[PDB]
C-alpha cells in the first residue's frame, strides 16, 4: 500500500528553485548561477579536512557516482556526517552486504531465522513470499520483537543473550540449523546499524559458518541483510564506506537526507547545502538548498536489496526549475574548477562501468564468488555483544519517508488505521 | 528470368512460416542458482 | 556557404536510390525558390548561417559574455530546457 | 602492504569471476584479501567480478587521481609486483 | 524588494515565458514590436490604450504579439484614475511604459501631461504594488531641462518624476530608431514622394544622430530584462556610428539610387508657420526643433555595450526597407525579369 | 512475434541482431576509455527476444541513419534520442481486455516539458514528437528501425507468470494423522 | 483579475511548492524550527 | 457470389516466370480480385495490361500504399491462418497497392507489390496510366515512395519548402513545426511546434 | 466536529466535508450541493426503491435501485445519479 | 572572390597548389568557381568546370575567353 499511494507525496511540498537562508532566517530564491557560484566559493574556501557529506534515502547510482568524483577531486573522503548511527558493514565485497540468497531464496529455504527484522512492514510482498513458503514448507524463526506476522514464528527472543548462545553451540537452535537444510539467516538493516553493529556482524558471521549457513557442499549462501534505504545499498555497491564519519565538519553536503537528521548532527557554525525535492526535513538544517529529481523524474539506476540491478525511467520532468543532481553535481565541480569527465548520462554510466561494471547489466544479478571469503569469521575480533532488546526502527509503516510524510493519502490511513493496528500484545490466534 | 526472382521467392516463402506470440510461450521456474565459491 | 553545410549535414549517405530522391527534391525546392512559390522567411531556414548572426540584426551576446570559456553542458544547465513557471 | 593506508586512498580489483584472463587476480584477491585487510584495518579495498570483465587494478591515490593497471594473464607474482609498484608510486605522484 | 526575474526565454509563443508584462502606450510605432518582443517567448501581454479611431490597424495589431489566452487589450484606458492602473498592473510582474508626447503634438501643456503625469502615475502604481518586479520606462536621447524642444523638455522632469517614484526604473534614451513603420525612413520616403523634387530641410542640416534598428531595441529590452543589475539606471541606445542630417540624407540617397536634393527653407519662417498652423504626423513643430538638435549617444550614462547588444549598422540595417523604392534607370535584361 | 528459430539466416538479419561497440570519440569518452571497453566486453553481443539482461545502446550518427526524416532546420532534436523498447502488458485491473496487448513490441520516448497553460488551464506538449508510442510485431523490426532512423536504444525484456500446476482437487487436502507432530 | 488564484490552483493540483519560512524564526542550532501544517490530527502522539 | 466471375490467369500465363497468389473476399464487391505482383516485374504487367485485348479497356481507378512494418493484428491473433493476405505485411517495410477497373470483363483487379528495399524503389506507370501521375506524386511525397521513371516527380498536396512523408506510422500527426507571423520580420515564419494534449 | 477528525473522516467516507458547502462553489463552480441539500429526505415503505431521475425513462438518469434496509434502521441512502436522498418509513 | 572564403590566406597564396591545399572541399570549389563566374559574367562548360584544379588554370581560361567582363 506504501507503494500504490505513496506517490501523492511528489505532488505538494516541492522545492521548485534554488534558496538560501538569511542568518535571521528567511528564505529567499536564488538563481542556479548564484548558487553555484556561492558553494564553489565556499568549497575552495574550506580546507578538505572540514567537509563532510551525508547520503539520503532516494539517492541513486548516478548522484552517488557524481558526489564522489567531486569529494574526491576535493580530497573529502568521509561521506557519513552523522555519528549516532551508521551502519557497521564493509563495502569491499558484494556478498558481505547483500542478500546472497535472493528473494525467492525463502521458496528454497527450509528454516528462516530473523535478526531486528519485520517483514510485514518493510517489504510486505517479501512478508507474503514468506507466508507462502511457511504454508508449503518452511519454518520460521525471530530474535527481537514479536510482531504480528501473518505467518506463525517461533519467537526465541529479543536480547543479544540469545546471540550469545547460538554463537557459543550451547543453545538448541544450533542444533536445530545443522539438521535443518539450506537455512537462511534474514538480518535487518536496523541491527547492524546498532552501536555493536560490527559485533553483532561478526556474531553472525560466525554462526553461519559454524551451522552451515554458508554450506559449499549444498553450494548455499543463507546469509541475507534486508536494508531500509535504497542510497545506502546503492553507496555500498559504489564502494562508499558507511563506517567513514566526519566528527566535526564544517562544509555539509546533505544529498536528500530527512530521517535520523538531529541537531546536535550538524554543528551551529557549520554551511550546509542540501540536496533536495521535498522540505518536511534537511531543508530546515540548509543555508543552500537545490532542488533535484525524484524517482519518477529522474533516469537513473537502482540496485535493490538482493543486488538486482534496475533502471529507474523518466515519468515526468523535474517540477520547476529542479534539475537533475548528478547534473547539478556536474556543474558545481565545474564552476569549484575540477570538471568531471562525464557530461551526459551515457558518459557518467561509462564511469560507473569503471568504478563497478556489474551495475551496466540491467534487472540482472551478478553472482559472486567471494561470498565465503567475505562472509568468514575472523580470529581475535571482538564479538561482545550489549545486554540491550533487538527492536524495529519502522513505527508508522505509512509515514517512513520525506515523500510519504508529504502524501495526504498516507495521512490518511495513517489516522485511520495506526489506532486499530497498535497493540502491546501479540496476537496469539495466529 | 529478372535477377530479383529469387528475392520475391525468399519473401513469399518468410511470408508462410508460422508465427507464435511470447505472452502465450510457457515459462517454468528455474531452479535454485547453485552458488559458487572460490577454491582456497 | 550554409547550404553546403547542409549537404554536408546529409554527405555520409550512401544510398544511390534516397541521394535520387533528395536530388530532386532539391531541384523542385530550388525551382519553387526561383517561380516565388515559397516565401522568403520560409525558404531562408535553408540559407541562414549555422552559428553566425545574421547580417541585417544586431546580435546579443550577453550569453558568450555570461558563460565565457564554460562548457556547452553548463551553458544549457544554466539555460534551462522546461518552463520554470510549471 | 603496510603502508597501504597512507600510500593511497583506495584500492579496488575489477574482474571477471570465470575467465582465465583474470584467473591470476581471482586467485591472488582470494588468497590475500585477508592478510592485506589485516595489515591495513580502515583502507578500502573493493573487489567488484562481471562477467567478461578485463582484469583492473585501480590505485586511488589523492585529490581524485587514479591508476588503472592491465593485470590480464598475469601470474600472482606478477599481481604483486603491480601492487607494490601502484604502493610505491604514491610518493611521486604527491 | 527583489529586482529578480526567473523566466525562461528558450520556448516559442506557446510556451510559459514567466512574464507578465503591462505595456503603456504600446499603440504607437514601437510598441508592437516592443510587445511581440516578450510574446513570442510567451509571455503574458496586457496593452492598455485609449485610441482613435479603435479600428486602426495599430490597435488592431496588437493581439499577434503574443497570441489567444496571452495577448490583452484594455480599451477606454483612463489616464487620470489610480484605479484604473492598479487594474493594469494587478498581475504583471514588468512594467513597460512608451507613453511619450507624439511628434504631432506641439502644445506643452500636452506634451507634459503624456511626458510627466502618466509616468509618474505608472512609476507610483508600480511602487503601490509589490508584484512588480521591474519597470522599463522610454525616455528620449539628448533629453534636457534647457532642450528647446518641449517634447525633451518634458522628457527628462517624466524621467526624474519615474526615477523618484520606482527608484528601481530602468530608463532607456533611444536615438532615431528607424525601421518598417518608423517616423525616419517612411517619412524620407513619404516626403520624397509627395514632394517629387526635394525634400523640405529647415537648417543647415550638420546635426548628428545616431540611428538604430528597432529589433535592436527589443534585443536591448529582453538584456535588460536578463539583467538584474540593469535595474535603476539610465541607458542611451544607439548605432555603432554617429552620422550628421546630410550624411544619414546622403547613405538613403546612394542606397535607394533616387538622386538627392534638398530645398532650404529659413528656420525662422519655418518655425512660425509650424507654430501657427495646425500640425499634423507630417507638417510638425517639434520636426523643425529637432532638425537643429543633436540626438546621439553621450558617454555619461551606460551605453548599449553594458546591456551586450552589438546594433547594426545603419547603411546594412536601412537597405532591407527601400528595396521597393528605387530608382528605375538602365538596367540589364536578366534584371529586367523581376 | 516468434518466427521460427533459425528461420531467417540472413546478413542483413544477423547485422541487425548485432549491435556494434561503441569507439572513443569525445574527450570524455577518451579520458573514460577503459569505462568503454569494459562497457563493451560485458553488454550482450547480440539482440534476440530470448535475451534476459538489459542494456542501453548509444545512437549509431552513421551512415546506417541516412533514412532518417526527422533531422530538419528547424527540428534538430529528434535524431540521436534514446527510446525504450519492451512488451506493454495488459493492466492489472482486468485479465480479458476488448483488445489484449502483449503481442506486439512498443517502442517509446520520454516526454519532454509538459505544463498547463495559464488561460485554460490545458496541457502543452514542448515537443509532439514523443505523444505516441510505435508498435511492432518483433523486437528485430524495432531494432532494425532504430539502427535506420539514428535513434539509441534500451531494451528491457518481458516477464511473464511462471506455469503452477492447477486442480481443483488441491482445495480438498487430507491434513494427516492428529497424533502426527 | 483574479487568474492568480486558478492559475496556482491549476499548478498545485500537479506539484504544490514548499512554502518556506520567512522573516525572523526560531533557531536550534543549525536548523529553524517550524510548526507542522499538516491539518491532520497525530492522534497516536495525542492519545 | 451469384454471379458469373473468372480468376485472371492470364496476366500468370503469359508472364510464365512468376507465381500466382490470388484472394477474393466477401468483403469486396463479387467482381473483385486481388493478387501479389513483384515490383521488377510491375512495369512489364502494366505494359500487358494497357493493350491486351480483354485487358485494354482498363482503367487504374487507384493507387495508394500501406507501411506494413508496424502492421500488428491486435484481436483475435490466433484465427490468422497462412493463406490470409496479412501474412504478407509483417516485416515488409512497405506494400504498394493498385486498383483496377475492366470493362470487357466487368471486373476489378487489385495488385500488391511489396517493398523491402529500404529505399522503397518501384518502377512508375504513369507512363502507361495517364491518371497514375498525380497518384503516385502523392504516394511518393505521403509515404516516400522513390518512383523512378516517372513522368514528375513534383509534391502534389504538400508544403512549400518542406521535406516529410507524414503519413508514416513514425509521424506525428500534430507535425513538427507550426507557421506563426513574425512582425521582425513582417511575414509568415515557421518554428518549432508546441500542441495541446487531451 | 472538526472535518479532519477521524470519527468525521469515518462518516464521510474518509473525505473531508464543507458544514457551510461554499467551498464547492468555488472547487466545482456550482451552488448545486446548496440547492439538493435543500431536498429533505423521502420516505418510502418499501425496503428498495426505484430511481430513474423524473417521471419517464430517458427523462432522468439510468434506472437503479437504492436498498433502504440497512444494517441500521432509518439511515438515510442517497441516490448515486442524483442527490435525492431516500429512508425506509420504519414503523 | 577569395576573400570570401575565409579559409584561404590571400597573404601567402601559391596559385598552382590544388583547392584542397588551399582548404577547399569539393562544395568549396564548386561555390568559389561559381562565385568567379558571376565576377567575370561568363559560364564554365561542364567539362572545363570538372576539370579544373587549381587557380592558374582558371586564370589562364579567363584571360583566353573574349566575353570576360
Ligand atoms: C473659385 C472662386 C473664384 C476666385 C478664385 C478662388 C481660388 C481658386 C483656386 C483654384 C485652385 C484650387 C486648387 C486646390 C483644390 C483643393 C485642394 C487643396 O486646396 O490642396 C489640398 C491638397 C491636399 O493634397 P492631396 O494630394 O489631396 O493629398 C493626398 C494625400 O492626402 C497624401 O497622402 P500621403 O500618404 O502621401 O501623405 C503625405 C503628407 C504630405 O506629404 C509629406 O509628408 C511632405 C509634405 C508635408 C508638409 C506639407 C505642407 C504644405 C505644402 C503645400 C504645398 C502647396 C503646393 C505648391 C508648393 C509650391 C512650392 C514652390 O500628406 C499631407 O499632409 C497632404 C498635404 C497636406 C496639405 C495641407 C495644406 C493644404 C491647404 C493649403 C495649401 C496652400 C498652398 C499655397 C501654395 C502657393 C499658392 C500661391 O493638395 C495640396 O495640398 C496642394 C494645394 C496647392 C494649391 C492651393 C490652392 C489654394 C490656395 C491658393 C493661394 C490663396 C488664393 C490665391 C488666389 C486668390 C484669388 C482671389
Ligand atoms: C462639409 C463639412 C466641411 C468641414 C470642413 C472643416 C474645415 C476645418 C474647420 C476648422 C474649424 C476650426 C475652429 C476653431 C478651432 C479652435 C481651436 C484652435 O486652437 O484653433 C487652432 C487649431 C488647433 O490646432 P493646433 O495644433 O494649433 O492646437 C491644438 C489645440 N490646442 C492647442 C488647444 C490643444 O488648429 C487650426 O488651425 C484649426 C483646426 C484645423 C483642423 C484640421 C482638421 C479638420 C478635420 C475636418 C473633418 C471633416 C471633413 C469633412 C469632409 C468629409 C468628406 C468625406
Ligand atoms: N524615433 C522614435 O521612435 C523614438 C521614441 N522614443 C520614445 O519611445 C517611445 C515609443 O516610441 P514611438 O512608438 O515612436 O512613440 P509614439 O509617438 O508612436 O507613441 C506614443 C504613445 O503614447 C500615447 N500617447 C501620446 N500622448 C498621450 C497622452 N497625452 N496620454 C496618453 N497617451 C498618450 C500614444 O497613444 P495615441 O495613439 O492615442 O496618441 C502612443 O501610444 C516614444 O513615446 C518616445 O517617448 C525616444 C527616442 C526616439
Ligand atoms: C533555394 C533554396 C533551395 C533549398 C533546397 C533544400 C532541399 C535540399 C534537398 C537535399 C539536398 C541533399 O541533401 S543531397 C544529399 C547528397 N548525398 C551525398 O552527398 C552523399 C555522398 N556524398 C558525396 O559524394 C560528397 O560527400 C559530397 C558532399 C557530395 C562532396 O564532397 P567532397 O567530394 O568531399
Ligand atoms: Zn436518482
Amino acid at each position: 500500500d506504501k507503494t500504490r499511494h505513496a506517490f501523492d507525496g511528489l505532488k505538494r511540498q516541492r522545492i521548485n528553485s534554488p534558496m538560501k537562508r538569511s542568518k535571521d532566517g528567511n528564505y529567499e530564491d536564488i538563481f542556479w548561477e548564484e548558487a553555484i557560484q556561492t558553494i564553489s566559493k565556499k568549497c575552495l574556501n574550506t580546507p578538505s579536512d572540514q567537509i563532510g557529506a551525508i547520503i539520503g534515502e532516494f539517492a541513486d547510482i548516478e548522484s552517488i557516482t557524481a558526489l564522489k568524483d567531486f569529494l574526491n577531486r576535493l580530497d573529502v573522503d568521509n561521506f557519513e556526517v552523522r555519528q549516532h548511527g551508521n551502519l557497521k558493514v564493509s563495502p569491499d565485497f558484494r556478498a558481505n552486504y547483500l542478500m546472497n540468497s535472493k528473494i525467492t531464496g525463502v521458496e528454497d529455504a527450509d528454516v528462516l531465522l530473523l535478526v531486528g527484522c519485520n517483514p510485514r512492514y518493510e517489504a510486505p510482498v517479501l512478508n507474503a513470499r514468506i507466508l507462502k513458503s511457511t504454508r508449503k514448507n518452511l519454518k520460521v524463526f525471530n530474535i527481537g520483537t514479536n510482531q504480528d506476522l501473518n505467518y506463525k514464528n517461533v519467537h526465541l527472543g529479543n536480547s543479544t543473550k540469545v546471540l550469545k548462545e547460538i554463537a557459543d553451540g550451547t543453545h538448541p537452535f544450533a542444533e536445530r540449523l545443522k539438521k535443518a537444510k539450506l537455512p537462511m539467516i534474514m538480518v535487518g538493516a536496523s541491527a547492524l546499524e546498532r552501536e555493536d553493529g560490527a559485533e553483532l556482524y561478526n556474531t553472525l558471521k560466525v554462526i553461519s559458518n559454524k551451522t552451515g549457513v554458508i554450506s559449499e557442499e549444498k553450494s548455499w549462501n543463507g546469509f541475507n541483510i534486508l536494508h531500509k534505504e535504497m542510497g545506502r545499498i546503492n553507496a555500498l555497491e559504489l564502494g562508499i564506506n558507511p563506517t567513514s564519519v566526519n566528527k566535526n565538519a564544517k562544509l555539509v553536503f546533505i544529498l536528500g537526507a530527512d530521517n535520523n537528521l538531529r541537531p546536535e548532527d550538524i554543528p551551529a557554525d557549520a554551511f550546509v547545502v542540501y540536496f533536495g525535492t521535498h522540505g518536511d526535513e534537511g531543508a530546515y538544517y540548509a543555508d543552500i538548498i537545490l532542488p533535484t529529481a525524484a524517482y519518477t523524474e529522474k533516469n537513473a539506476t537502482w540496485v535493490n536489496t538482493e543486488g538486482r540491478v534496475q533502471q529507474g525511467r523518466l515519468v515526468v520532468m523535474p517540477p520547476g526549475d529542479a534539475r537533475e543532481d548528478w547534473q547539478i553535481i556536474r556543474a558545481l565541480s565545474e564552476e569549484a574548477g575540477v570538471p568531471l569527465p562525464y557530461d551526459s548520462l551515457e558518459e557518467l554510466r561509462y564511469r560507473v562501468a569503471e568504478l563497478a561494471p556489474h551495475l551496466l547489466k540491467y534487472d540482472y544479478i551478478e553472482p559472486t564468488i567471494f561470498g565465503k571469503v567475505a562472509l568468514s569469521a575472523q580470529q581475535g575480533v571482538k564479538t561482545t555483544l550489549s545486554p540491550t532488546p533487538i527492536t524495529d526502527y519502522i513505527d508508522n509503516f505509512y509515514m517512513t519517508d520525506a515523500i510519504s510524510r508529504a502524501s495526504v493519502t498516507m495521512a490518511k490511513c495513517s489516522t485511520a488505521f495506526n489506532h486499530e493496528k497498535f497493540s502491546n500484545f501479540k496476537n496469539l490466534a495466529k | 528470368s529478372r535477377p530479383g526472382d529469387e528475392e520475391q521467392n525468399e519473401m513469399i516463402r518468410i511470408a508462410s512460416q508460422k508465427r507464435v506470440y511470447l505472452k502465450h510461450q510457457r515459462v517454468d521456474r528455474p531452479a535454485r542458482q547453485e552458488a559458487a565459491f572460490i577454491s582456497s | 556557404i550554409n547550404f553546403g553545410n547542409y549537404i554536408r549535414e546529409r554527405n555520409h549517405y550512401r544510398d544511390p536510390g534516397l541521394i535520387d530522391h533528395r536530388i530532386q527534391l532539391g531541384y523542385e525546392l530550388l525551382y519553387e525558390a526561383e517561380m516565388h512559390f515559397s516565401q522568403h522567411t520560409i525558404l531562408m531556414q535553408y540559407l541562414s548561417p549555422y552559428n553566425t548572426p545574421l547580417s541585417d540584426r544586431g546580435y546579443s551576446y550577453l550569453e558568450k559574455v555570461k558563460y565565457g570559456n564554460k562548457s556547452k553542458f553548463l551553458q544549457g544547465f544554466y539555460k534551462g530546457n522546461k518552463p520554470t513557471e510549471f | 602492504q603496510k603502508l597501504i593506508g597512507t600510500n593511497l586512498r583506495e584500492l579496488r580489483f575489477v574482474f571477471c569471476q570465470n575467465s582465465q584472463r583474470s584467473l591470476g587476480l581471482r586467485n591472488y584477491i582470494a588468497k590475500n584479501y585477508w592478510n592485506l585487510k589485516n595489515q591495513n584495518p580502515n583502507f578500502p579495498l573493493i573487489v567488484r567480478e562481471c562477467e567478461e570483465a578485463d582484469p583492473y587494478i585501480i590505485a586511488r591515490y589523492q585529490y581524485g587521481v587514479e591508476k588503472k593497471a592491465f593485470a590480464a594473464n598475469n601470474n600472482e607474482a606478477e599481481i604483486e609486483n603491480i601492487i607494490k609498484t601502484l604502493v610505491e608510486q604514491s610518493n611521486k605522484v604527491n | 524588494r527583489s529586482t529578480q526575474l526567473k523566466f525562461y526565454d528558450g520556448g516559442n509563443r506557446q510556451s510559459i515565458s514567466g512574464i507578465r508584462a503591462t505595456i503603456f502606450g504600446a499603440t504607437g510605432f514601437m510598441g508592437p514590436y516592443i510587445g511581440a518582443a516578450l510574446g513570442y517567448i510567451g509571455s503574458d501581454v496586457i496593452f492598455p490604450h485609449n485610441h482613435v479611431y479603435a479600428y486602426d490597424d495599430y490597435v488592431k495589431e496588437l493581439k499577434l504579439c503574443a497570441g489567444s489566452g496571452q495577448s490583452y487589450i484594455m480599451r477606454h484606458f483612463n489616464y487620470d484614475d489610480d484605479n484604473m492602473y492598479d487594474m493594469a498592473i494587478k498581475n504583471s510582474n514588468v512594467v513597460i511604459n512608451l507613453v511619450g508626447s507624439r511628434l504631432q503634438n506641439k502644445n506643452f501643456q500636452k506634451a507634459a501631461y503624456a511626458n510627466i503625469h502618466v509616468a509618474k502615475k505608472i512609476a507610483e502604481a508600480c511602487a503601490r504594488n509589490p508584484n512588480v518586479r521591474r519597470l522599463i520606462h522610454f525616455s528620449a536621447a539628448g533629453a534636457d531641462t534647457k532642450s528647446p524642444s518641449p517634447d525633451l523638455h518634458t522628457k527628462f522632469h517624466g524621467e526624474e518624476a519615474v526615477l523618484n517614484a520606482f527608484p528601481n526604473a530602468t530608463i532607456f534614451r533611444p536615438c532615431t530608431v528607424y525601421g518598417m513603420q518608423d517616423y525616419f525612413i517612411r517619412h524620407w520616403i513619404k516626403e520624397r514622394d509627395w514632394w517629387y523634387h526635394f525634400n523640405i530641410v529647415t537648417d543647415d542640416c550638420t546635426a548628428k544622430r545616431q540611428p538604430i534598428l528597432i529589433n535592436d531595441v527589443a534585443q536591448c529590452v529582453l538584456n535588460a530584462l536578463k539583467l538584474q543589475e540593469s535595474a535603476g539606471q539610465i541607458y542611451e541606445l544607439g548605432g555603432p556610428h554617429v552620422y550628421s542630417r546630410l550624411e544619414v540624407f546622403e547613405m538613403l540617397a546612394n542606397l535607394s539610387g533616387r538622386p538627392p536634393k534638398l530645398a532650404h527653407i529659413p528656420h525662422d519662417i519655418a518655425l512660425k508657420i509650424t507654430q501657427n498652423f495646425y500640425n499634423w504626423e507630417f507638417f510638425n513643430m517639434e520636426k523643425v526643433i529637432k532638425d537643429k538638435l543633436d540626438l546621439i549617444v553621450t558617454g555619461k550614462h551606460k551605453t548599449i555595450s553594458d546591456l551586450y547588444v552589438q546594433p547594426v549598422s545603419f547603411p546594412q540595417g536601412a537597405e532591407q526597407f527601400i528595396d521597393d523604392v528605387r530608382y528605375r534607370g538602365v538596367e540589364t535584361h536578366d534584371n529586367l525579369e523581376k | 512475434m516468434l518466427l521460427p528459430k533459425n528461420a531467417i539466416q540472413s546478413a542483413r538479419y544477423f547485422e541487425i541482431q548485432k549491435i556494434p561497440a561503441k569507439i572513443a570519440k569525445t574527450a570524455n569518452e577518451k579520458i573514460l576509455s577503459v569505462g568503454v571497453a569494459q562497457k563493451n566486453n560485458i553488454q550482450p553481443k547480440t539482440v534476440t527476444a530470448q535475451g534476459q539482461i538489459g542494456f542501453v545502446q548509444h545512437p549509431q550518427l552513421d551512415s546506417s541513419c541516412q533514412y532518417t526524416q526527422f533531422y530538419t532546420p528547424q527540428r534538430r532534436d529528434i535524431r540521436g534520442r534514446v527510446a525504450r523498447i519492451y512488451i506493454q502488458d495488459t493492466n492489472h485491473m482486468h485479465d480479458t481486455p476488448q483488445i489484449p496487448e502483449g503481442y506486439k513490441w512498443t517502442l517509446e520516448f520520454e516526454r519532454q516539458a509538459q505544463y498547463k497553460t495559464p488561460w485554460m488551464g490545458w496541457s502543452f506538449n514542448g515537443d509532439t514528437f514523443s505523444k505516441r508510442n510505435h508498435y511492432f510485431c518483433t523486437l528485430e523490426d524495432a531494432i532494425s528501425y532504430c539502427k535506420q532512423m539514428g535513434f539509441g536504444y534500451e531494451v528491457s525484456f518481458p516477464r511473464s507468470r511462471y506455469h503452477t500446476r492447477k486442480s481443483y482437487a488441491d482445495n480438498m487436502l487430507w491434513p494427516g494423522h492428529d497424533n502426527a507432530v | 483579475l483574479n487568474r492568480m488564484r486558478f492559475i496556482t490552483a491549476q499548478r498545485d493540483r500537479s506539484r504544490a511548492p514548499w512554502q518556506s519560512p520567512k522573516g525572523e524564526g526560531v533557531f536550534q542550532g543549525k536548523k529553524l524550527i517550524v510548526a507542522s501544517n499538516s491539518p491532520f490530527i497525530d492522534d497516536m502522539s495525542i492519545r | 457470389m451469384q454471379n458469373k466471375y473468372m480468376q485472371p490467369i492470364q496476366l500468370f500465363i503469359v508472364f510464365e516466370k512468376l507465381n500466382s497468389k490470388m484472394w477474393i473476399s466477401k468483403k469486396l464487391n463479387s467482381n473483385h480480385s486481388i493478387a501479389l505482383i513483384p515490383s521488377n516485374w510491375f512495369y512489364s504487367i502494366n505494359l500487358f495490361l494497357k493493350r491486351e485485348l480483354l485487358f485494354s479497356n482498363i482503367t487504374l481507378i487507384e493507387n495508394s500504399a500501406i507501411d506494413t512494418i508496424s502492421y500488428n493484428l491486435e484481436t483475435n491473433q490466433n484465427d490468422l491462418d497462412k493463406t490470409n493476405i496479412e501474412n504478407y505485411f509483417f516485416k515488409n517495410k512497405m506494400l504498394v497497392f493498385y486498383n483496377y477497373y475492366n470493362y470487357f470483363l466487368k471486373s476489378k483487379l487489385t495488385l500488391f507489390i511489396i517493398l523491402n528495399n529500404l529505399n522503397k524503389n518501384i518502377d512508375s506507370i504513369d507512363r502507361i496510366f495517364a491518371n497514375a501521375n498525380w497518384l503516385e506524386r502523392e504516394t511518393s511525397e505521403m509515404y516516400g515512395i522513390n518512383y523512378k521513371w516517372k513522368i514528375d516527380t513534383r509534391k502534389l498536396l504538400l508544403d512549400y519548402s518542406k521535406i516529410e512523408n507524414p503519413m508514416l506510422k513514425e509521424f506525428q500527426s500534430e507535425g513538427t513545426q507550426d507557421a506563426f507571423y513574425n512582425i521582425f520580420e513582417n511575414q509568415v515564419v515557421v518554428l518549432k511546434n508546441e500542441t495541446v494534449e487531451l | 466536529l472538526n472535518p479532519y477528525s477521524y470519527e468525521a473522516l469515518k462518516e464521510n467516507h474518509w473525505l473531508v466535508s464543507d458544514s457551510s458547502k461554499k467551498n464547492s462553489e468555488w472547487t466545482h463552480k456550482s451552488n448545486a450541493e446548496q440547492l439538493i441539500a435543500k431536498v429533505p429526505i423521502i420516505y418510502v415503505d418499501s425496503n428498495i426503491v426505484r430511481c430513474i431521475g423524473g417521471t419517464e425513462i430517458n427523462a432522468g438518469h439510468p434506472q437503479v435501485y437504492i436498498q433502504l434496509d440497512t444494517r441500521k434502521h432509518g439511515t438515510p441512502q442517497t441516490c448515486k445519479y442524483c442527490g435525492l436522498r431516500y429512508a425506509k418509513k420504519m414503523d | 572572390v577569395l576573400s570570401n572564403f575565409e579559409q584561404v590566406n590571400l597573404k601567402n597564396l601559391r596559385w598552382e597548389q590544388n583547392f584542397k591545399k588551399l582548404g577547399l572541399d569539393s562544395l568549396d570549389q564548386t561555390a568559389l568557381l561559381a562565385s568567379i563566374e558571376h565576377e567575370f559574367t561568363i559560364l564554365f562548360p561542364d567539362g572545363v568546370f570538372e576539370g579544373f584544379e587549381n587557380l592558374e588554370q582558371v586564370v589562364n581560361y579567363i584571360l583566353k575567353n573574349i566575353n570576360a567582363v
